[PDB]
């Protein structure tokens, strides 16, 4: 005694594990086109969802591998109006630098407006920019791939991106402060774009982002898998300081009608080295911080120590500062087995970025004095296999993934049948 | 866009729940393109099942197909004062292409009555 | 996309037939959007005649406009029951335009005569 | 497209007005392709509405929420015969989005009334 | 290209000339 009969719902709570395009948000240009962005609204709505347990898993998003490929396509495209440097590629004759950071002052044959004419001009290279032949020296690009040097008007300047979903999709948003990064989600709410995050390029340190409500909290896939790259994420920041300190002035040559080569001039005053201070007593009380979260997952000593060897952006705390890209020498901060602490950075002007398949990038020489802060809110180690972790942090797109492990995207089903007593008369 | 507040009783009980211009193709531009286009998709693949059969403009529409027991042996306390919306789904979700057809034909076979019903 | 069925009986008489994600522009991206959008563009150029004659979610609706003989003047056997609806739009094609401002109005008109009777 | 003679009454009063393929990203390619994905936008935004109020495929249809005389104090002779439709909106654009809410879940709460009524 | 003929139908030639190279004042 019930006649059910299928009945049409529309518009019902249940959603689908989906991926699709993820388009961009800003507030009220620089190299992340946040000029072509729609505005966000003022008041980001978020719908909580009680009584609901959702599955993450930040090491399978695809938010991540999404947004890598943005960064990249936002950096070539940035690149395609600005001078191509082919004939910068010609015979260097270097020498030394005064009576570590190693510069040459390079004297070479340049073209010039007109064709058939040319001119002797000299630049000052920094040495890890420059390779020998075997004293005539060469641009180390020159054997492998072009060089596109930056339009000096645009910035790296990085600034908060929203992805946000598509209507008829939806992001949810994992709320619980201890969530592992992966597993179920008893704190979970819908939203429709992610917060700010900032597109910052890093290595080993994780500069300027989000922290820890309360204890570091340490994720990885198979932690007993030490290929798995592990990502901590600070709970209090620690302060770096970086500075160039180097009065670099800018003198632009003409390499053609239109085309013109900002080459590094000379160094008004003194002649120092380029470095970042973070201080002692809280780099050692946030890495005691560490020190018991990575042992609470390995029973057992736990050792720090140093990179472990090959290119200068996979061993070096490479980052952006100012302008200009440094490469700082971390063996001093990872260096404690469970006043300042100054860093010896190089800076480089030919950088590969995205270790693309021959693309590079010359960074013109910022004029005057060169200094920025930022904090230092994650990590990513590398163990071995006395439990000792190395800075590493293996590809680029974990520092993505330290920033999107709380948001999921998911597709809306909108329709649902169901037995009621009810016929169509 | 149009709202997420459907999902807010995503937990609660089955009786509960129911209860500028100018185009450029930079890349944020053709990310932003594709969005448009992915959502007047999706909006009409739903919103063509619900006019063919018989349901425009509905939320809830009663059909003439009558409850298969097969597809489901669970009570009316059992469904509408238990199960979620979303987990009914997971249970129904290998009949739900077989229902879909029913429902489909149900208004196919309705319209032809009309049209000999109206014709006295 | 949807179906071709309904082509199945384009032959038959007319009482028979009746009863992943990522833009790029590359040559098939394009190829595949225009594609895209060409699709939502003809289905709604269809959908709102029926939506603006009184007709959506409908598959068959009886209108109001009398069958002017002059559109045709074969019996409802020589047209049911033994022309097929790809030559009956041939023999009619003329009129076509003629007819679709008539059902456009009878809705109209049966819209004012309705806010007339529920306002009682 | 479409048609502009809706606005042929745009000064009468509201009694009187209510009764080739091949893409090619080109500089006019790219223009002429966002108008097209501009009028489905716009077409679908306002037939979303007219779905959710329970109004699709209808040009004037009665709801059930009484009119808040806070809305508007004016007499029925005030209105369809004296205002215009232009007017009238600058006169009540401060309750349109309040308004579209009631009809919203007007339609909602009738909804789950005939899900009982047709269970008898 | 300066060419010589091959080998004391389908004629090749060995063919030498000046080329670029990896620096633009350079030749090969
Ligand atoms: C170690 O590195 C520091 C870089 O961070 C060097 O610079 C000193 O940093 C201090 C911390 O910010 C500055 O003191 C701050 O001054 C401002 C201005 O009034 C206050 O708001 C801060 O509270 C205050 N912070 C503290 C902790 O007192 C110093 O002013 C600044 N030095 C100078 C000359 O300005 C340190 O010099 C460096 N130490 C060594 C030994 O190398
Ligand atoms: C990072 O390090 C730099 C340098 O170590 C810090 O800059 C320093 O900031 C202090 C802030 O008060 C400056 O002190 C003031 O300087 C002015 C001008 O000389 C003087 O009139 C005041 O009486 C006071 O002494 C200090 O000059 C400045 N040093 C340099 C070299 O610029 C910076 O604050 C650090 N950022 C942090 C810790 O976040
Ligand atoms: C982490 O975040 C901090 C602050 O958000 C960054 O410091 C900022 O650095 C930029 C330059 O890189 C400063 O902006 C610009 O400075 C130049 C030079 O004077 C000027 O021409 C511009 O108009 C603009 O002012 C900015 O002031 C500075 N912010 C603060 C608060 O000092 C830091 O660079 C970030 N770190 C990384 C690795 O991105
Ligand atoms: C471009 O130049 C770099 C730098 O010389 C090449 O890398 C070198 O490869 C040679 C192989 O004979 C080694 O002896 C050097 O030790 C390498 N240098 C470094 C820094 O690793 C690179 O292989 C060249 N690219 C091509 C395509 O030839
Ligand atoms: C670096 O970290 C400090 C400390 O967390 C940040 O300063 C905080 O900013 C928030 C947001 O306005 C405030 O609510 C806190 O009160 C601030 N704390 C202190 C101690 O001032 C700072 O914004 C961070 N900067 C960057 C670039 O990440
Ligand atoms: C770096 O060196 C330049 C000179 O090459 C300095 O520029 C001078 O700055 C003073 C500031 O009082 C001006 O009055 C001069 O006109 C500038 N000279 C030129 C040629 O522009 C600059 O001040 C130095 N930077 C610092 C931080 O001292
Ligand atoms: C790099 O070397 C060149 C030499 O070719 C230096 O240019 C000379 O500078 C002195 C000092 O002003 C002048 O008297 C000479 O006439 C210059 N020679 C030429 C050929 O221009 C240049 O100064 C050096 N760069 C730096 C930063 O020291
Ligand atoms: C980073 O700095 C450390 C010192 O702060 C350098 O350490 C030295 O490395 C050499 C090469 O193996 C050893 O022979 C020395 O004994 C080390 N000195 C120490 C530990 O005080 C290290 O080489 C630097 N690395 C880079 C890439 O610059
Ligand atoms: C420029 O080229 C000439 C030959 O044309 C050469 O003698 C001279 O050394 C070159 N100068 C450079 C490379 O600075
Ligand atoms: C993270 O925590 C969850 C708790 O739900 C657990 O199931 C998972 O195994 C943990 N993974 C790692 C890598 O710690
Ligand atoms: C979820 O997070 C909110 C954030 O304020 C908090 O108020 C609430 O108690 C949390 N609920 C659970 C079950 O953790
Ligand atoms: C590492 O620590 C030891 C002991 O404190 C010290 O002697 C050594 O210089 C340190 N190395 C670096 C690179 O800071
Ligand atoms: C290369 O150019 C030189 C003149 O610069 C010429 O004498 C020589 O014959 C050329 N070699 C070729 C074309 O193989």
């Amino acid at each position: 005694a019930e006649n059910l009969w299928v009945t049409v719902y529309y518009g019902v709570p249940v959603w689908r594990d989906a991926d699709t395009t993820l388009f961009c948000a800003s507030d009220a240009h620089n190299v992340w086109a946040t000029h072509a962005c729609v505005p966000t609204d003022p008041n980001p709505q978020e719908i909580h969802l009680d009584n609901v347990t959702e599955k993450f898993n930040m090491w399978k998003n695809n938010m991540v591998e999404q947004m890598h490929t943005d960064i990249i396509s936002l950096w070539d495209q940035s690149l395609k109006p600005c001078v191509k440097l082919t004939p910068l590629c010609v015979t260097l004759h270097c020498t030394n630098f005064n009576p570590r950071e190693e510069i040459k002052n390079c004297s070479f044959n340049m073209t010039t407006e007109l064709r058939d004419k040319k001119q002797r001009v000299h630049s000052l290279f920094y040495k890890l920019d420059i390779v020998q032949i075997n004293s005539e020296y060469r641009l180390i690009n020159c054997n492998t791939s072009a060089c596109t040097q930056a339009c000096p008007k645009v910035s790296f300047e990085p600034i908060p991106i929203h992805y946000c979903a598509p209507a008829g999709f939806a992001i949810l948003k994992c709320k619980d402060e201890e969530f592992n990064g992966t597993g179920p989600c008893k704190n979970v709410s819908t939203v429709q774009c992610t917060h700010g995050i900032k597109p910052v390029v890093s290595t080993q340190l994780l500069l300027n982002g989000s922290l820890a409500k309360k204890e570091v909290k340490i994720r990885s896939e198979n932690i007993t898998n030490n290929v798995k790259t592990i990502i901590v994420q600070l709970v209090n920041p620690v302060i770096i300081n970086c500075t160039r300190p180097n009065n670099n002035t800018r003198k632009s040559i003409r390499i053609g009608p239109g085309q013109a080569f900002y080459a590094t001039g000379a160094i008004i005053g003194d002649i120092r080295q380029a470095h970042c201070n973070v201080s002692r007593s809280d780099w050692n009380k946030t890495l005691q911080q560490v020190a018991r979260q990575l042992r609470k997952h390995f029973v057992k000593t736990i050792i720090f120590t140093n990179s472990s060897g090959g290119d200068l952006e996979v061993t070096t705390h490479s980052f952006n500062c100012g302008g200009e890209f440094f490469y700082c020498n971390t063996s001093g901060l990872f260096n404690s087995t469970w006043e300042n602490i100054t860093l010896p950075c190089r800076i480089k002007q030919i950088i590969n970025m995205w270790q693309r398949t021959g693309q590079c990038m010359y960074a013109p020489p910022i004029p005057g004095v060169i200094s920025c802060v930022s904090n230092i809110t994650g990590l990513l180690l590398t163990r071995d296999g006395n439990e000792t972790f190395r800075p590493g942090g293996g590809d680029m797109r974990d520092n993505w993934r330290s920033e999107l492990y709380k948001y999921k995207v998911v597709k809306i089903e909108p329709l649902g049948v169901a037995p009621t007593r009810c016929k169509r008369r | 866009a149009v709202f997420l507040g459907f999902l807010g009783a995503a937990g609660s009980t089955m009786g509960a729940a129911s209860n500028q211009h100018l185009l450029k193709l930079t890349v944020w531009g053709i990310k932003q393109l594709q969005a448009r286009v992915l959502a007047v998709e999706r909006y009409l693949e739903v919103q063509q099942l619900l006019g063919i059969w018989g349901c425009s403009g509905k939320l809830i529409c009663c059909t003439n197909v009558p409850w298969n027991s097969s597809w489901s042996n669970k009570s009316l306390d059992e469904i509408w004062n238990n199960m979620t919306w979303l987990q009914w789904d997971k249970e129904i979700n290998n009949y739900t292409q077989l229902i879909y057809r029913l429902i489909e034909e149900s208004q196919f076979q309705q319209e032809i009555n009309e049209v000999e019903l109206l014709a006295l």
